This record gives structure tokens, sequence and C-alpha cells, in this order.
């Protein structure tokens, strides 16, 4: 039966070879028709076998493409069949990325019979990333899906943005002036500010007379499942989650966890102290 | 150690002492030993001890006139601690048998 697989390759090679570089429009539109046709579940002609074959082979191809970055100094932050994220040098971003992007794309294509269809360079010049669930960076863009689950009562969302942005800005100032250890300086600054901010939101939200129960304060999105209950605590948890992941120097973040959970008079090691993703992400 | 798990696990506290070389610590230890030898001729402390007569009275008072009760000890903290202590011990070479180490901690708190 493998002759059918080879004949699919022959048809694809035919249409891509028929691009006829003087001009073609049919061949281009139908080469992308392959791309949607081997995706759409409305397709026929023993279709699930062919979708499965495409996915199983494209897994190996994409794994080859991502894995062979290794030989040139570089680090991968994210990888999907469309979207990828890379890093190589701390300065002159375009020239720094030029050697690796073009060498790797060319040799991707040579090794795989063609893979040279890559594009790049859009604004993420300093970035703390965990997909649009959680990221922030300077080109200052803040995209924290979990922020949407904190309440606007007592300006908790704004205070999340304030602490995160202040941390990013201070570390970025240190980086630009250098152009590591400043983590501790901002940690002390947060040891003061975070205390003050938690006191502010605690006293303001607990005094809010419109609270029938503080669980009613929280916004509900289609991903919402957690029994969110006590806004200062959720604020502490989310802030400490991003702070504990945007540096390996978590010691002061752990100290802030201890101090602020005791300031709220809620115990560490309890279930309510553990972070959980507020969104039941479903794709 | 050459001891087995049923006899090791019955000891609440395991202590290891090693005579490893460290010249500054060796100087401090040797000066203290010579000081003891000259002090007790027939003729890390930083806090000063009690007199031993006072300590004997203190111990015998505390073991009879005091009975510590337990009402709250942060149950989830101790349970989490014991559980991942068991997890780490599974990969290595000392034996927190299930309840004896929990009860060792309770006894030591008391």
């Amino acid at each position: 039966c493998s002759n059918t697989f080879r004949i699919l390759k022959s048809m694809v090679v035919g249409w891509v070879k028929e691009i006829t570089q003087y001009h073609n429009i049919y061949a281009d539109n139908q080469v992308m028709h392959f791309y949607r046709w081997l995706r759409s579940p409305s397709s026929l002609l023993h279709d699930p076998a062919l979708h499965r074959t495409l996915h199983n082979m494209m897994k190996k191809l994409f794994l080859q493409l991502i894995a062979e970055f290794k030989r040139l100094g570089s680090s991968v932050i994210y990888a999907n069949f469309n979207r990828i994220i890379l890093c190589t040098k701390k300065r002159r971003v375009e020239d720094a990325i030029a050697y690796v992007e073009y060498i790797t794309s060319s040799i991707h294509s040579k090794e795989t019979f063609h893979s040279l269809t890559i594009s790049f360079s859009r604004c993420w010049e300093f970035l703390l990333w965990m997909d649009p669930s959680n990221y922030g960076g300077i080109k200052l863009e803040n995209n924290w899906n979990i922020l949407q689950f904190l309440p606007q009562a007592a300006s908790c969302q704004n205070y999340f943005l304030m602490i995160v942005s202040a941390y990013i800005v201070a570390v970025y100032h240190c980086m630009k002036d250098g152009l590591t250890f400043s983590q501790d300086y901002v940690a002390n600054e947060l040891t003061q500010s975070f205390f003050t901010i938690t006191q502010k939101i605690q006293k303001k939200v607990t005094g809010s007379r419109n609270s029938t129960e503080l669980s009613e304060m929280f916004p509900v999105l289609p991903g919402s499942h957690l029994l969110l209950n006590n806004p200062a605590l959720e604020f502490i948890k989310y802030v400490c989650k991003v702070l504990s992941l945007d540096t390996n120097i978590t010691n002061q973040v752990n100290k802030l966890n201890r101090d602020l959970l005791r300031l709220v008079d809620v115990g560490e090691f309890s279930e309510e102290a553990q972070f959980r993703d507020p969104c039941r992400s479903y794709v | 150690v050459d001891l087995t798990e049923p006899i090791i696990s019955r000891f609440d506290i395991l202590c290891v002492v090693r005579d490893t070389v460290d010249p500054v610590q060796d100087e401090m230890l040797a000066r203290f030993v010579v000081g003891s030898h000259v002090r007790h001729h027939p003729s890390t402390y930083g806090v000063e001890p009690l007199p031993q007569e006072v300590l004997k009275k203190y111990i015998i008072y505390a073991k009879e006139r005091v009975h510590p009760k337990l009402n709250q000890m942060d149950q989830d903290k101790v349970a989490k601690m014991y559980s991942d202590l068991r997890k780490e011990s599974m990969a290595t070479g000392s034996i927190p048998i299930t309840v004896r180490h929990i009860e060792s901690m309770i006894r030591m708190a008391e």
C-alpha cells in the first residue's frame, strides 16, 4: 500500500514543482489547499489514515527541526508547527539571530528535501514567557491570562500589573546599565512594597460592604473552576508564581510567600496556599 | 552501619560524628581539650551552661511536674514533610519507617 504514500509525494512534488517561477497562481493556491485539506475533518478518501500519517511524519520532521538547533549556540523557549521562539546572544538582536536563522533554515531544507519556509523578527526584545497564559516583556507589554481571574475590587488587577511591571522595569534598567545580582535589590524593594500593597488591598476588600461573600467578588470566565475565596491570597499566589518562575533566585520569593501568608494568617503547606492555574485551558 | 532496618527505625534520633580534618576547628578543639585538662587538675557554646546540680534538679522537676499536651501542630505541614521525606528516602540509604518518624517528631516537640 506504500505506493499510494509515494504517489501522494509525487502529486505534492508535481504541484510545488509546477510553481513555474515566472508565475503561477493555481499551483500556489492548491499547494496551500494541501495544507488545509490534510487538516479539515470534512475531507474524504480514507481521510483519517492520511491525517494520522501527516501528523506522525510531521512530528518527526518538526522534532528534527527543533532538535538540530543544538549545534549552534542557542536556546528554544517555545515550539509549535507554526510558532517558535529562540535566543542566542544578549546584544544586536538582528545580526545575532542572522547566522543561526539562515544557516539552520538552509540546512533544515537540505536535510529534509525542503523546510526553508520560515519568517521572523517581531518585537519580543526582552521577554518572560509561559505562552499567553503568562508573559511580559519590553520591545512594556503585559499578557497574563491569570490576571483576568483576579477581581477589580480594591484594584487588585492594577496592583498585580504594578508589582510585575515595576520588577520588570527595575531588572531591565540594571540590564541596560550593565550593557543577575539585581534580583536581590528588587526583592528587597518588593519586601517593602508587597507588604504595603497586601495591607492596602486586604483592608479595602475586607471592608467592602457589597461583598455578600468574598467568593462572589471574583470574575468568572469559561475556564474558571477554582473556588476563589479571599482576593489578597489569590493576588499573593499569582504574583509569587510569576516571580518564582521569572528567576531561579527564588529564595526571596519564598521568603515573601512565608511572610505574606503569615500576614494574611493563612498557613503555608495548606491546600489553599498552593498555586493552581485558574483557567481550565482547552484547545 | 551494618545494623538492619527493624533496629535502626526504633532509634528516634540518628547521630553521625566524623573526625574530619579542619585546622581551624582542630585548633579550637585542641585548645578546649587542653583547657579542660588544666581546668580539671586535682589541685560552640557562647551561652554558658547551668551548674550540673541545677540541671539535675531541673530535669527531675520537668519530668514529673510538667506533662506537655498536644492540641495543634500544623498537621498538613508535618504530613507533607513526612511524605516527601519518605519520597527522598526511597532513593537513598536511611529508613523513615512510616509512623515511627512521625511519632519521633511528636515526642521531640513534647
